[PDB]
């Protein structure tokens, strides 16, 4: 998704609010960054770091599916449509292109004639 | 004699079990021994051995 | 041989009349590595050849016919119809190989005229058209996978259009 | 409180105390096991057995139909004018309806 | 036929009709010696004993009741397969008109498509 | 001269030293492979007489490891 | 000659020695699975009777020598595995493989109906006790329950549907005898009939429908990744289906045509999500929906052309996605998790493995003939002759096989490996066997396919 203008730089300004807004940001940047400093300098470890930030990406995925969905409103119905509905939307092409074929191998064969395979 | 046969026992069944396998699966042709000369697709007549072959 | 049918005999002679220059690149090269490698090879395998001396006839092919066809022996019973199901299935395998030798025929025209292509040859090209359109209707082809049950089905079909038309007419 | 739950310790073989080794515990056991029979059926089942596969036993009539198919061929076509398929398995079927 | 008509009620093998001559080593009677052997090798998983193959040699008495039993099971099997079809075969012969023959026939089939 | 990015090698270049030894120990059969249709005659071309149709191998052409 | 000498396993893992154990079970079983392709393979014109109907022989089944071939190979990467815990826990799950490989034998080889569907459901009671337990992650009762609960559901309608064809046309028994079945007249009586014979078999070979019963058991990793190709054996184990369509209704094609367009969907759909999946072994769980899938397609047609492919599949598949198991399995001993992301590196750390990553990646897409070509083209060039539109659908698909095996690749083959400080050793003798004994089979079957490859073949 792109806008008329590209973000990158576009609207920003000191003010208080934001100069404070920086200083929350690297409040964690930093407190994350040391918990790891202290696990990688170090020849004792020797393995694979857990990090829990990580772990809850792929939790995202793999868990959390049926404590979701008890607001199911609408917006289930329309999944629904592109998902039951795409296979009854082939229903009326496979057959009307049988019934096309079936109707020529009896009256006005249309098949060649150097057909031997299945 | 005692190194081998204390050291080794369970090693000499499997080989045995295939042997035993191979002879309780043939022996079951002698409980079908209908259509041997009969039906002709292989049939031949016997001019020196009993019963074409097993 | 014998079976395969191809062409008659090939002509292949050089003249070489314009320019002198080093006679011929083709001509000189097939001279010298026809005993240089080629030679080698020639008796390296009449060496082998003369070496078997003794060897097997033995039987090949296989006889076994006919023993009453599938379109003969009707109601369901293991003793009759065993027999006659093997000798269906036997004539299907050896048809999907009969097929295939009419198919190279058709592969021999295209290579050896090359330029005619479909002007000439027409023999080839008459047999093939005959046997597939055969194999279409008799052999399955349409009628699902391989059955002798089924096969007798698919021959009165062809039966019954052959009766209702001729009647009509 | 756990109480007893934690006991999880990691442990990995790699190569101290094993010099160069696949099986844990003792350099006997790994050496007649991981290198020898491991290594046995890579000799029987796939260079002994690469032999068998589909080549040397005929193989369900794949080399067969072919010296049978061409004495059939020539056979029909000197005497015949129907080239194997013209009715096939069918003389004189009992009507139709 | 579950009520007897010809047979005795309450037999002890069959005593009636004792010729169909019972099956000797059969593989049948393998399965159930095998079962002995088995019941001998969970029972020492019941009461704690030191090896389930090499333990106690009480097992014979195992092996041995499920062979007597069993051929005695075996041959009440033999017996009442035979009267089922000697039943089943006289009932042909004496009515006749119930069984109907035909062979040979040259019948039209629907054949499919595709 | 430095001392660069190690890797385990000593497990990696083992296991294809493994591998070989047993393929070898097993290329010996291939090697006779060869020499089974070199000097043992293959099959020829021939119509069947009436007198046996199966002695040993029933029907087979090609390699003389296939009867 | 096939049976006995399996059964002889089980009193050879027990009798043995504790410091054992483990090179008697793997030695003895690679020499069984050699006199397998020693005898099986021999067939006339219409393949003849083993023996008496206990165990028969093969008509379109070179899948046995698949599971002969798996007999030994789901003991080497649960090696890894077991190992920490009592040496009488470790003789368990070794005899619940080796009755495993007992049930396994006796489905394929037994040409029945009767007596195949109290082995067809008979192969999900040890692999229940397999999956529920040394589960390393939690939810193992909730893919466990799920394991069952879709197979059962399916497959107890056979009770109703194989007992009613025996007592009114002859009997089912030996197949061979099978020529008195009668052409369906096809009514609404007759429905119920055709949907029970199907829907046993639409369960173990996944749809778009009813297919949540594999990424669970899947992603939910048993024993290591030796019990995931036993799970993978359990797809292939649902055969039965070659059998069924053939022979019990050969007239009924019209109840099949809205199966096909469901499983249709089942290849666009499945492979949509194998895309932006997390879990590693979750992208191998959901590319094996659509590879089976293709085989379901194929069958329903019933050409003689699509079973050719079908049977290729079967093969193919078998060999494929077991050995992508087991560079799953690889990755989860040494960094502990089955994330793709966190996972990442090969090559630099992974030198000889990397290779074996790339052949069997290469596989799941068409390469030079090795079974995969013989395989999905066959199914492609089949379908057109059913329908032209098919191809429009089914090419769409082909962009997608790229898509699993590729995005694989890349997320792996990224140089950094920051967080990560395991994986010293990149592979053991073993580990590099596991790999080779999966591809190299495969590559053999280029000069030959036609033990791959055998309906009327």
């Amino acid at each position: 998704x792109x806008x008329x203008x590209x973000x990158x730089x576009x609207x920003x300004x000191x003010x208080x609010x934001x100069x404070x807004x920086q200083a929350e940001r690297l409040a964690i940047r930093s407190r994350l960054k040391r918990e790891y400093q202290l696990q990688y300098y170090d020849p004792s470890r020797r393995g694979v770091i857990e990090d829990p930030a990580l772990v809850r990406w792929t939790y995202a995925r793999s868990a959390n599916i049926y404590p979701n969905f008890r607001p199911n409103t609408k917006t289930s119905l329309l999944g629904a449509l592109f998902g039951i509905g795409p296979l009854v939307f082939w229903y009326y092409v496979f057959k009307t292109d049988r019934d096309r074929k079936e109707k020529l191998i009896q009256e006005g064969k249309l098949d060649r004639t150097f057909n031997i395979s299945y | 004699l005692l190194q081998v046969v204390r050291d080794h026992w369970v090693h000499v069944l499997v080989p045995m079990g295939f042997v035993f396998g191979y002879y309780l699966d043939r022996k079951n042709d002698e409980k079908l021994t209908a259509f041997r000369n009969k039906s002709l697709l292989y049939k031949r007549e016997l001019k020196p051995n009993e019963e074409v072959t097993w | 041989x014998x079976x395969x049918x191809x062409x008659x005999x090939x002509x292949x002679x050089x003249x070489x009349x314009x320019x002198x220059x080093x006679x011929x690149x083709x001509x000189x090269x097939x001279x010298x590595x026809x005993x240089x490698x080629x030679x080698x090879x020639x008796x390296x395998x009449x060496x082998x050849x003369x070496x078997x001396x003794x060897x097997x006839x033995x039987x090949x092919x296989x006889x076994x016919x006919x023993x009453x066809x599938x379109x003969x022996c009707q109601e369901k019973d293991v003793l009759c119809m065993f027999e006659a199901e093997m000798q269906w299935r036997r004539d299907y395998k050896v048809d999907q190989e009969i097929v295939n030798i009419i198919q190279e025929r058709l592969k021999a025209c295209q290579q050896r005229e090359g330029e005619s292509h479909r002007q000439n040859c027409a023999k080839e090209l008459e047999q093939f058209t005959q046997v597939v359109k055969a194999y279409q209707d008799r052999y399955x082809x349409x009628x699902x996978x391989x059955x002798x049950x089924x096969x007798x089905x698919x021959x009165x079909x062809x039966x019954x259009x052959x009766x209702x038309x001729x009647x009509x007419x | 409180r756990w109480q007893e739950d934690p006991e999880p310790e990691d442990e990995n073989l790699y190569e101290k105390n094993p010099d160069s080794h696949g099986y844990d515990k003792d350099p006997a056991v790994d050496i007649w096991n991981m290198r020898v029979v491991f290594f046995f059926g890579f000799s029987i089942v796939l260079v002994l057995g690469s032999t068998f596969v589909a080549y040397l036993p005929d193989y369900r009539m794949q080399e067969w139909a072919r010296r049978e198919a061409e004495r059939l061929v020539k056979y029909r076509e000197a005497h015949g004018l129907p080239i194997m398929e013209s009715n096939c398995f069918d003389p004189s079927k009992i009507q139709l309806p | 036929x579950x009520x007897x008509x010809x047979x005795x009620x309450x037999x002890x093998x069959x005593x009636x009709x004792x010729x169909x001559x019972x099956x000797x080593x059969x593989p049948r009677l393998a399965f159930v010696g095998f079962l002995g052997y088995c019941s001998g090798l969970i029972d020492n998983a019941i009461r704690r004993r030191p090896v389930l193959l090499a333990g106690l040699h009480r097992q014979l008495l195992y092996i041995t009741s499920f062979v007597f039993v069993g051929y005695y099971l075996l041959k009440r099997q033999d017996y009442m397969y035979a009267v089922r079809d000697h039943d089943m075969f006289s009932y042909i012969k004496s009515h006749x008109x119930x069984x109907x023959x035909x062979x040979x026939x040259x019948x039209x089939x629907x054949x499919x498509x595709x | 001269r430095l001392f660069i990015i190690k890797p385990s090698g000593f497990y990696d270049k083992r296991f294809l030293k493994l591998l070989r030894f047993y393929i070898l120990l097993t290329g010996i059969p291939v090697a006779i492979g060869i020499t089974l249709i070199n000097v043992x005659x293959x099959x020829x071309x021939x119509x069947x007489x009436x007198x046996x149709x199966x002695x040993x191998x029933x029907x087979x052409x090609x390699x003389x490891x296939x009867x | 000659k096939y049976i006995i000498p399996t059964i002889m396993l089980m009193p050879l893992t027990w009798l043995s020695k504790n410091n054992m154990i483990w090179v008697n079970s793997t030695a003895h079983s690679l020499l069984i699975s050699f006199t397998s392709l020693l005898l099986m393979n021999q067939f006339g014109d219409n393949s003849l009777n083993f023996s008496l109907l206990f165990f028969s022989d093969s008509l379109s089944t070179p899948l046995l020598i698949l599971t002969m071939w798996l007999l030994p190979l789901m003991l080497m990467a649960s090696q890894h595995h077991l190992s920490k815990e009592n040496l009488t826990r470790k003789k368990l799950f070794i005899t619940m493989l080796i009755s495993l490989q007992l049930f396994l034998i006796m489905t394929f080889t037994a040409m029945e109906l009767i007596l195949f569907y109290i082995l067809f459901e008979a192969t999900l009671v040890p692999t229940l006790i397999i999956i529920t337990r040394w589960g390393n992650q939690t939810e193992r009762l909730n893919a466990g329950l799920y394991f069952l609960f879709y197979t059962l559901a399916g497959s107890l309608p056979l009770l109703v549907a194989l007992i009613y064809i025996q007592n009114t046309v002859g009997s089912l028994n030996f197949l061979m005898l099978q020529y008195w079945v009668q052409p369906v007249h096809n009514s609404w009586s007759n429905v119920f009939m055709w949907l029970a014979c199907m829907m046993a078999f639409m369960v173990k070979m996944p749809l778009y429908g009813l297919h949540l019963w594999l990424p669970k058991a899947h992603v939910e990793a048993p024993i290591a990744g030796s019990m995931v190709l036993a799970a993978v054996l359990l797809k292939l184990g649902g055969y039965g289906m070659l059998r069924i369509t053939l022979i019990l209704n050969p007239m009924t094609d019209f109840m099949a045509y809205p199966f096909i367009m469901l499983s249709l969907w089942g290849m666009i759909m499945t492979s949509s999500i194998c895309l932006r999946q997390t879990d590693l072994k979750s992208l191998i769980a959901y590319s094996s929906v659509s590879h089976m899938a293709l085989v379901i397609v194929a069958i329903l047609i019933q050409t003689p052309w699509s079973y050719m492919g079908a049977t290729a599949l079967m093969i193919a598949h078998g060999l494929t996605s077991s050995m992508l198991f087991c560079l799953a399995n690889s990755n989860y001993e040494r960094i502990h998790s089955r994330t793709m992301i966190l996972a990442r590196g090969l090559q630099t750390l992974l030198p000889l493995m990397a290779t074996w990553w790339l052949l069997a990646s290469l596989t799941n897409l068409a390469l030079p003939p090795t079974i995969n070509l013989i395989g999905e083209l066959f199914v492609v060039m089949s379908t057109f002759s059913w329908s032209n539109i098919t191809i429009i659908l089914m090419g769409v698909n082909m962009v997608i096989t790229a898509l699993y095996s590729l995005y694989m690749l890349i997320m792996t083959q990224r140089g950094k490996y920051t967080y990560h400080i395991n994986n010293i050793s990149p592979s053991f003798t073993r580990e590099n066997a596991l790999m080779s004994l999966h591809i190299l089979p495969l590559l053999l079957l280029t000069l030959n396919p036609k033990i791959i490859l055998g309906p009327l073949y």
